[PDB]
C-alpha cells in the first residue's frame, strides 16, 4: 500500500552547538579578521511554528564569552609591556588645588626609569591613582610601588586601539540557522509562539560593564523580568528596560598625556599633570526618570513576589570593587562608580542623582591569573553619554521578614551581560534528510 | 538564495514538500581564520554524508526519491492525509527518530544492493 | 602652458563657460583634466576630475567637458558664492587663473 | 591530467564541447599551511556548488544535459551555426551573461520540480 | 525548436583575485612549507584567444609583496635578539693603514656587554660603519649610539640562513589557471593575442634591489619601456633590457667574525677586525655596453617623448640613501652603491665605471615601524657577479624647456621591482557550467 | 559504521562485491588542530575526486556500474571463475595495477563521450 519515499530539503532542525562565525560592518575586537556584513540581511518569519528557547543554557553566550576573551588577548599580544615599571615609587600628595573629595586619591610619584640605552637612567614623576598604587611597607617612608607587582606581570594598551564597543554579528554557517524568538513579552525560557530565522543576529555591543547594562537592547512594550530560578536567590535577575533611562559620565579633569622613552622602540604614557582644577569624576541620571523606571520594575516584580510585598533596593553587600560599583569603559577611561544612591528606596504597595566615581590606570579583566592591563592617560576631558537599558539584581536570600523582598546589584560575571541580548536567539542544526510513506514504488 | 529558508517549517508535509530546493541550497556555504575554516570543512562533510547516503540508496542526484522499501504499520499508522494534509515535517521527524535508522538499514541492505545486482544480471543475458 | 582667460563674467541666475586652451598636441593627454576653486584666503578645493566628473558633494551646477586641445568648465545657476578663482589643471600644470566677477 | 586544459578556449563551441572532461578534472586538487588549506576548501565549495546546481536541475552525473527549458529568442536570436560553429564559448559567455540567472531560475523551478513531482505521481498509478 | 542545454567543462573563465601558492625546486623564503616543483611543467597554448591584461592591477604583485614581508619576518622571528647593545659605545678612528675613500667611514668602538652570567659583565670592542653610528651629543665627547636605539628595537639575522635570492613559483589552486601572454613587444597593458595557460609561473627570484632590476628576464627581442600612464611622471617607468649589462660588485676588505657570548645561548657576531688594507666597496660596469644599453634606451623612449626630443640621464634628486642610491644585498652584504656615474648623459638626436659603495650593518627592510636588522659580518672577501636586465627610472615633471626629457633613478617600493617580473601573468577563475541552445529536449 | 569494514578483504571477489556499502561508507569522516583538519580535507578531495571519476564516466551514484569497453585478453587472459570464485580483490588489484589507466582512459574517451553525444542527438529526433 505504502512505501518508502526520501525527501532531501526538509525544513527540520535539531538544538546544536556549533562556532559561529562573525559579520561587522584598530579596534580590540579585530574586526578586520570579522567577515564583512551584508545589507540589507534576509528576516524570514516561520509561520505555525512553536519552538521551545532556553537563555540559561545558550551556547551562545559561552562562545561570546570566550570570543571577546579572546580578542581580548589578542588586542594586547602585540602592546608594549611595562614590566620595567616594577620599581621603588617615590609618592607624595599632589600640591595643586585639589577637591575634598580628590584629597588624597591622587598622588605624585618619582622613580628611576629605564632609557633606550641600557646603561642610562631617567629621574621621572608620574601621576598614579590611590586605587593602584600600595604602600611597601607599613612604616612612613613614603616608598609605594604599582598594586600588580607581586602577583601579575603588566602591559600597556596599545593607545591607537579604540575601547568604544562596535555592534557585531553571530553567523550561523551552513548547515546550521539562528531562530529568533520575536514574542516581545517573552520571560527567556519555554515555548516562542513566533520565531523567524535570521542570517546572523542584530548589532550586539559587547559592552562591559556591571550593575547596569548600558547601551543594550530596549524591551518593546513592558519591563521583563527574566531569572532561570525566580525563587533561587543565588541566580542573577535580569531586568531589560522598555524605556532607557540617560546617564551622562565625566571625567572633569583636564588630562595631559607625558610619553617616556623606556625602551630602544617601548613608550610609557604617564598622566604627568592636570591643567587647571581637580575634581572628582562622577556620573548624573535624572531623579524622575529613574524613579519611574524603578516604579516600572517594583511592579514587575510583584508579579513574582507577590501584590503586597514590599520591594526595598540597597546597595552591593560585598564583593570586588567591580562587583560593588558600577564598573564600566568610556572614552578609553575605566571609571567604578558609586550605585548607592541608584538602590535607596522600599517601596511599599500602597534633580539629579550624582554617583561619585574613582579611576584606575591598572586594570585586571575579567579574573585572569597574572596578567595586569595598564590603561594610558586619555587627553583632554571626557565627557560620556549612555542609555541603561538594563540591570542585573540579586535577591537577598535568608530573610527573617516574609513582608519584604531586598534586591541589590550584582554583576562580575559578563555572561549575564551577553546574554541579555542572545537571550531572543537560538542555534540549530538543519536535518534536510527524512523518509515519509507515499504511495510511488520505484520500478 | 537564503530568501524563504525554513518556510515551510510550519506548513503541511505536502505543501512543505515543494520547497526543497530552498532547503537544498542552504547546506552549502589568528584562530579565527582557523576555527572559520573548520566550520566550512564541517559544513562540507554534512553534505557528502548525506549525498553518500543518497548514493547508497538508489536517490543520487534526486530531491524525491520512490524506493521499494514497503512502510510498516509499526513504524506509522497514520493515514495519507493525516501525514501529508494535517501534519508537518518537525511533528513527523519527532515520531520517527525512534524508527529512522530500521528503514535506513532496509533502504541501504536489501532494497537497493538487491536492486543493483538484479541490474548486473539483467545486462548480461 | 595652459592657458585661460584673465577673467569672466555672469548674472545670478544665468551660466558662465570658462575655456582652458593648451598649446601641446591633443595626444590623448587631455583625459585628465581637473578644475579648481580658490575663495580668496583659502586653499583649493577640486569642483570637478575627469573632464566631467564631480566629487561627492559637490553641486552639480559645475560641470566640464572637452574638445580636442580645449576643455570647459560651465558654472550654470551663478550665485554670489561664485568670486573665485578657477585653475584647470592637466597633472602639475595649473591654469593660469580666471576670476569669475558676479553681477 | 593538466595537459590539454583550456585548449578549445579559442575553439568553436561544437569543437569545444567535445573537451569538457579535459576542464572538469582540473577543478579538483606557518599560516602559510593554513591559506593553501583554506584554498583547498574553497575549491571544494565551488566543485560541490556547481554539482549542486547541477542536482537540483536533473542533470547530476552528466557533462551534457538535456532539459525541458524552452529557448527565449530574447536570450539570444543567433541560429545554431552562428552559436557552435561560428563562435566561441566566452564570447557566449560574456552575451549571456546577462541572462543566466533567469535560465537558471527557469531550470531550477518549472522543469525540474514539476517533472520529479510528476515522476512522484507516475510511480503509484 | 530549440532548447536549454547544460554544459559542465566550459572553458570559460572570469577576472578574480585568489591566494595563489607557490612551488620551488635555511633559507629566507622558508622552502620547506613552499611544495616542491614537478619537473616539466605544462605549457598549453590557447590558440585563437586574445586576453586582456593588465599589470599595473594584478593581484600576484600585491601578494607576492606580502609574502616576502611575513616570510622575512618569519625568518627573523628566531634569531638573536641584540636589544642589549643599545648602550653608550665609545668610539675612535681605525688606526690601521685606510684609503682616503675610507678614512672616517669605519669606527672602532668599545662597549660593555653582558655575558652569559647577569652579575657579570664584559669589556669588548667592534668595528662599526659611519652609516649605522649616531653622535649621542653634538659635543666631542666621542660617545655614540647604534642608530636605531631610539625608534626600533634590533634583531641579528641568523647567520645559518642565506640571502640568496632563489627562483620560486606561483601556481594556481584547483578551479584558477594563470594566463601567460606570449607577445614578445608587450606594453603592459591591453589585448593579448598570444597567450598560453601555465600551472605555475616562471622561476622568479625575489631580488631586493632599487634603481636597477637585477638578475631578472630579459626582454626577447627589443628593450621594453612599460609605465602605467606614460604622460604621468608621479608614476615610474619599467625598463626591460633585451641585453643583460654585467655588474661586478666587491667588497675588497677581508673580514673577520668574532663571536661574543651575550647571554646563556645567544651569540652576536661583531665584524672584530680587518686583515690587510681597508678599501672601499664598489661596483664595476663596462663603459661601452652600459652606454649602448643607454642609447637602446634613449632610442625606445623617443617613441613616447618624440623622435627630436633630448632624452638626458641624471643621479636621484632626493629620499632616503636606499633610493638615492643603488641598494641590494649579495654575498650576505648590504651594498649602496652611488650611481651618479651611470646616469649621467645627455643624448640629442643627430673602460668601466666604477660606483662607489658604502656598507651599512643595521638594515631597516621595506620601511616596518619598530623593527631593525643587523647583518652579521661575512667572513672573507666577496665577490658578486650580477646581471643588470632593466631599470626603474622617474621623469623630471615640472620642466620649462619642453625639448628635453629628464630621468633619474627611483625605487624603493619593491612592488616594481616584482611587478617587471609577474607583468606577464594573469589570474583567472574557471567558470566549468554554461548553458546553450540546441535541439536536444529531455524525454 | 565502522563494524565489518575491510572482512571481506580476504573473501573472494563475487563475495566480496556485496560488501562494498561497508567500505563506501568508511571513506567520509595549537598546530594539532590544523594538520588534523587538513587530513579532514584530504580525505574529502579524494572522496570527490573519486566521485568525479565515477560522473565522467556513466557511473554516478552506482557502486556496481556496467560500461560498453570490452575487456582485452592483455589485461588479463583469466576466466570469470578464477577471478570472482577463486581470487580476491587484493590481488587483483596487483595484477591490474600495470593496466588500470588504459581502462581507465577507454572508460573516459571513448564510451561515455560517444554515449553522451549520442545521447545528445537522439533527443532531438
Ligand atoms: C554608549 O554609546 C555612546 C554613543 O555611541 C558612547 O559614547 C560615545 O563614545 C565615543 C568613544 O568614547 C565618543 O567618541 C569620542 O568622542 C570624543 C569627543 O571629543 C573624541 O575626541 C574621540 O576621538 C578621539 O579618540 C578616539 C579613540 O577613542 C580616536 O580614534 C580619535 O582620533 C580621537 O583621539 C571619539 O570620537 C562619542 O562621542 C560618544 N558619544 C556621545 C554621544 O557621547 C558611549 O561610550 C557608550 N557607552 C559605553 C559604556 O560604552
Ligand atoms: C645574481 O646571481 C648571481 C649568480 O647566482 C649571484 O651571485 C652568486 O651569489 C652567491 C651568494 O652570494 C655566491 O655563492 C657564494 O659563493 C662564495 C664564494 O666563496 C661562497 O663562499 C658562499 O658560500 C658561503 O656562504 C653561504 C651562505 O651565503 C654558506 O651556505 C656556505 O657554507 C659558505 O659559508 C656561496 O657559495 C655565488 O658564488 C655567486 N655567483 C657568482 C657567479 O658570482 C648574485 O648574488 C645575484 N645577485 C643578487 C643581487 O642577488
Ligand atoms: C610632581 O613632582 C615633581 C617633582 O618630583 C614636580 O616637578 C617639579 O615641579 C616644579 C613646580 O614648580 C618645577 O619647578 C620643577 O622643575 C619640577 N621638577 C622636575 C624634575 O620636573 C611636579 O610638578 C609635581 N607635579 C604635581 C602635579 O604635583
Ligand atoms: C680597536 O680598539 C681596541 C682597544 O679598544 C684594540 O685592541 C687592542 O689592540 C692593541 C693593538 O696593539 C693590542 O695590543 C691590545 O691588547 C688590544 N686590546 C684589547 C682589549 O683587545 C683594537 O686593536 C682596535 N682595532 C682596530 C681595528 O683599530
Ligand atoms: C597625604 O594624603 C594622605 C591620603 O592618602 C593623607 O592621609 C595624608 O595626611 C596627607 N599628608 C600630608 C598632606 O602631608
Ligand atoms: C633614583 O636613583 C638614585 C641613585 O641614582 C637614588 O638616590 C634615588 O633615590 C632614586 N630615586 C627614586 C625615586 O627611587
Ligand atoms: C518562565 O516561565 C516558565 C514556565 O513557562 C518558568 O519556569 C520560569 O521560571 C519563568 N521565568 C520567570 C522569570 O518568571
Ligand atoms: C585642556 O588644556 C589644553 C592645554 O593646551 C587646552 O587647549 C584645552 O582646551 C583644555 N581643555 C579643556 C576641556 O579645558
Ligand atoms: C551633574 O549634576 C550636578 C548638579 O549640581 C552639576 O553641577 C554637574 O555639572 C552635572 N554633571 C554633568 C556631567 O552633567
Ligand atoms: C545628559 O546630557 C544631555 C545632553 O547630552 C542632556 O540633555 C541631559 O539632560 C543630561 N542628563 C542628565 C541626567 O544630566
Ligand atoms: C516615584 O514614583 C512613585 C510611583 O510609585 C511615587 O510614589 C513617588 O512619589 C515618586 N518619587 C519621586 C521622587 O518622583
Ligand atoms: C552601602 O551603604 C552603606 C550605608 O547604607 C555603607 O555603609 C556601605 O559601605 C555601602 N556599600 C557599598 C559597597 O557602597
Ligand atoms: C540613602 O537614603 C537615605 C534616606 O533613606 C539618605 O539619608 C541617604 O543620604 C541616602 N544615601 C545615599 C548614598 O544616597
Ligand atoms: C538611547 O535610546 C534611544 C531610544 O531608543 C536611542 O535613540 C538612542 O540612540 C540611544 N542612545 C545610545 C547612546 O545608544
Ligand atoms: C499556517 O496555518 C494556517 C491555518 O491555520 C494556514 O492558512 C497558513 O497557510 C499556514 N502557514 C504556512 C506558512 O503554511
Ligand atoms: C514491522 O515491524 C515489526 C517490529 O516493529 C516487525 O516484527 C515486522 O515484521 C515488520 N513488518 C514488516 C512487514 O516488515
Ligand atoms: C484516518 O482517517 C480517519 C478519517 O475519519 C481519521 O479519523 C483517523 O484518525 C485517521 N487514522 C489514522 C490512523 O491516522
Ligand atoms: C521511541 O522511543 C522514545 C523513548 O525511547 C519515545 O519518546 C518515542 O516517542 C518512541 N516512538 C514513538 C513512535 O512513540
Ligand atoms: C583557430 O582558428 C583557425 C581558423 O582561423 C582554425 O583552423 C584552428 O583550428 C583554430 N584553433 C583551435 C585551437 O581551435
Ligand atoms: C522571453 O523573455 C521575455 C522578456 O525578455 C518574456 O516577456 C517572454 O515571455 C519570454 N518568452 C518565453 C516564450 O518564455
Ligand atoms: C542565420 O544564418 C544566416 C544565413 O544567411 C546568417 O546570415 C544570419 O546572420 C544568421 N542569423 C542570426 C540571427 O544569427
Ligand atoms: C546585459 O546588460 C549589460 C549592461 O547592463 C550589457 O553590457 C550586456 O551586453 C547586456 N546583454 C546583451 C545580450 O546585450
Ligand atoms: C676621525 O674621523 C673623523 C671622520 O668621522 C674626522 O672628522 C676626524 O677628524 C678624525 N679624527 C682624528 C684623526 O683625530
Ligand atoms: C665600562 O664600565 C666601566 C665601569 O665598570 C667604565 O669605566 C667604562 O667607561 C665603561 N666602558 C665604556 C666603553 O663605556
Ligand atoms: C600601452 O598601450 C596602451 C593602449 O593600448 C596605452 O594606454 C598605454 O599607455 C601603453 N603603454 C606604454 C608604456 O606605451
Ligand atoms: C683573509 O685572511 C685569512 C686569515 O686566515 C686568510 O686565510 C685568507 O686567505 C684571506 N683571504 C683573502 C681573500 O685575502
Ligand atoms: C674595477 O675597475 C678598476 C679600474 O681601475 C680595477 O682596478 C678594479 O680591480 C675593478 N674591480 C673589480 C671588482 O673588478
Ligand atoms: C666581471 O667579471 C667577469 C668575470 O667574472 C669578467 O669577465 C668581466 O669582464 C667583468 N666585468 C667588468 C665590467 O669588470
Ligand atoms: C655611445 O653610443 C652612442 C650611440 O648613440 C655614440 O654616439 C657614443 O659615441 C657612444 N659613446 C661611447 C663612450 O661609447
Ligand atoms: C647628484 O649629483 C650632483 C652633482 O651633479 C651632486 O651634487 C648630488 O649630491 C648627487 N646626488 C646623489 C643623490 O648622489
Ligand atoms: C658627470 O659628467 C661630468 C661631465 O658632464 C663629469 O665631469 C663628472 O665627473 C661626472 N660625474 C660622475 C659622478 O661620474
Ligand atoms: C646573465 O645573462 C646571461 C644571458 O641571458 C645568462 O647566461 C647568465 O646566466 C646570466 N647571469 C646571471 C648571474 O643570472
Ligand atoms: C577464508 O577461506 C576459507 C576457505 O579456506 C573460507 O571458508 C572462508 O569463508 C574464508 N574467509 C572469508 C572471510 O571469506
Ligand atoms: C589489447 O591490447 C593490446 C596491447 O596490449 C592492443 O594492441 C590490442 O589492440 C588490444 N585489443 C583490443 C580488442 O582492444
Ligand atoms: C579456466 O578454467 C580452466 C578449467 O579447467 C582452468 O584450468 C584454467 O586455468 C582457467 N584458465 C585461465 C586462463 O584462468
Ligand atoms: C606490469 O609491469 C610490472 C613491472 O613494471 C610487473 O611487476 C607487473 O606484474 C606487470 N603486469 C603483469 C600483468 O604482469
Amino acid at each position: 500500500n505504502l512505501w518508502v519515499t526520501v525527501y532531501y530539503g526538509v525544513p527540520v532542525w535539531k538544538d546544536a552547538e556549533t562556532t559561529l562565525f562573525c559579520a561587522s560592518d584598530h579596534n580590540v575586537w579585530a574586526t578586520h579578521a570579522c567577515v564583512p556584513t551584508d545589507p540589507n540581511p534576509q528576516e524570514i518569519h516561520l509561520e505555525n511554528v512553536t519552538e521551545e528557547f532556553n537563555m540559561w543554557k545558550n551556547n551562545m553566550v559561552e562562545q561570546m564569552h570566550t570570543d571577546i576573551i579572546s580578542l581580548w588577548d589578542q588586542s594586547l599580544k602585540p602592546c608594549v609591556k611595562l614590566t620595567p615599571l616594577c620599581v621603588t615609587l617615590q609618592c607624595t600628595n599632589v600640591t595643586n588645588n585639589i577637591t575634598d573629595d580628590m584629597r588624597g586619591e591622587l598622588k605624585n610619584c618619582s622613580f628611576n626609569m629605564t632609557t633606550e640605552l641600557r646603561d642610562k637612567r631617567q629621574k621621572v614623576h608620574a601621576l598614579f591613582y590611590k586605587l593602584d598604587i600600595v604602600p611597601i611597607n607599613e612604616n612612613q617612608n613614603t616608598s609605594y610601588r604599582l598594586i600588580n607587582c607581586n602577583t601579575a606581570a603588566i602591559t600597556q594598551a596599545c593607545p591607537k586601539v579604540s575601547f568604544e564597543p562596535i555592534p557585531i554579528h553571530y553567523c550561523a554557517p551552513a548547515g546550521f540557522a539562528i531562530l529568533k524568538c520575536k514574542d516581545k513579552k517573552f520571560n527567556g525560557t519555554g515555548p516562542c509562539p513566533s520565531v523567524s530565522t535570521v542570517q546572523c543576529t542584530h548589532g550586539i555591543k559587547p559592552v562591559v560593564s556591571t550593575q547596569l547594562l548600558l547601551n543594550g537592547s530596549l524591551a518593546e512594550e513592558e519591563v521583563m523580568i527574566r531569572s532561570k530560578d525566580i525563587r533561587n536567590n543565588a541566580k542573577n535577575i535580569l531586568v531589560q528596560f522598555n524605556t532607557p533611562v540617560q546617564i551622562n559620565c565625566t571625567r572633569p579633569n583636564n588630562n595631559t598625556r607625558k610619553s617616556i622613552r623606556i625602551g630602544p622602540g617601548q613608550w610609557f604614557y604617564a598622566t604627568g599633570d592636570i591643567i587647571g582644577d581637580i575634581r572628582q569624576a562622577h556620573c548624573n541620571v535624572s531623579k524622575a526618570t529613574w524613579n519611574e523606571t524603578l516604579g516600572k520594575v517594583v511592579k514587575q516584580l510583584r508579579k513574582h513576589f507577590g501584590n503586597n510585598t514590599i520591594i526595598r533596593f540597597a546597595n552591593s553587600s560585598g564583593g570586588d570593587l567591580e562587583v560593588t560599583t558600577h564598573s564600566f569603559n568610556c572614552g578609553g577611561e575605566f571609571f567604578y562608580c558609586d550605585t548607592s544612591g541608584l538602590f535607596n528606596s522600599t517601596w511599599i504597595s500602597n534633580d539629579s542623582i550624582t554617583l561619585p566615581c574613582r579611576i584606575k590606570q591598572i586594570i585586571n579583566m575579567w579574573q585572569r591569573i597574572g596578567q595586569a592591563m595598564y590603561a594610558p592617560p586619555i587627553q583632554g576631558v571626557i565627557r560620556c553619554v549612555s542609555n541603561i537599558t538594563g540591570l542585573i539584581l540579586t535577591r537577598d536570600g535568608g530573610s527573617t521578614d516574609s513582608t519584604t523582598e531586598t534586591f541589590r546589584p550584582s554583576g562580575g560575571d559578563m555572561r549575564d551581560n551577553w546574554r541579555s541580548e542572545l537571550y531572543k536567539y537560538k542555534v540549530v542544526k538543519i536535518e534536510p534528510l527524512g523518509v515519509a510513506p507515499t504511495r510511488c514504488k520505484r520500478r | 538564495v537564503f530568501l524563504g529558508f525554513l518556510g515551510a517549517a510550519g506548513s503541511t508535509m505536502g505543501a512543505a514538500s515543494m520547497t526543497l530546493t530552498v532547503q537544498a541550497r542552504n547546506l552549502l556555504s589568528t584562530v579565527w581564520g582557523i576555527k572559520q575554516l573548520q566550520a566550512r570543512v564541517l559544513a562540507v562533510e554534512r553534505y557528502l554524508r548525506d549525498q553518500q547516503l543518497l548514493g547508497i540508496w538508489g536517490c543520487s542526484g534526486k530531491l524525491i526519491c520512490c524506493t521499494n522499501v514497503p512502510w510498516n504499520s509499526s513504524w506509522s499508522n497514520r493515514n495519507l492525509s493525516e501525514i501529508w494534509d494535517n501534519m508537518t515535517w518537525l511533528q513527523w521527524d519527532k515520531e520517527i527518530s525512534n524508527y529512522t535508522q530500521i528503514i535506513y538499514g532496509l533502504l541501504e541492505e536489501s532494497q537497493n544492493q538487491q536492486e543493483k545486482n538484479e541490474q548486473d544480471l539483467l545486462a548480461l543475458d | 602652458a595652459l592657458t585661460q582667460p584673465p577673467s569672466a563674467s555672469g548674472s545670478p541666475g544665468q551660466s558662465v563657460t570658462i575655456s582652458c586652451t593648451g598649446t601641446s598636441s591633443d595626444v590623448g593627454g587631455y583625459n585628465y583634466v581637473s578644475w579648481y576653486q580658490q575663495h580668496p584666503g583659502k586653499a583649493p578645493k577640486v569642483i570637478i576630475y575627469e573632464v566631467s566628473k564631480r566629487p561627492s558633494g559637490v553641486p552639480d551646477r559645475f560641470s566640464g567637458s572637452k574638445s580636442g586641445n580645449t576643455a570647459s568648465l560651465t558654472v550654470s545657476g551663478l550665485q554670489a558664492d561664485d568670486e573665485a578663482d578657477y585653475y584647470c589643471s592637466s597633472y602639475e600644470v595649473f591654469g593660469t587663473g580666471t576670476k569669475v566677477t558676479v553681477l
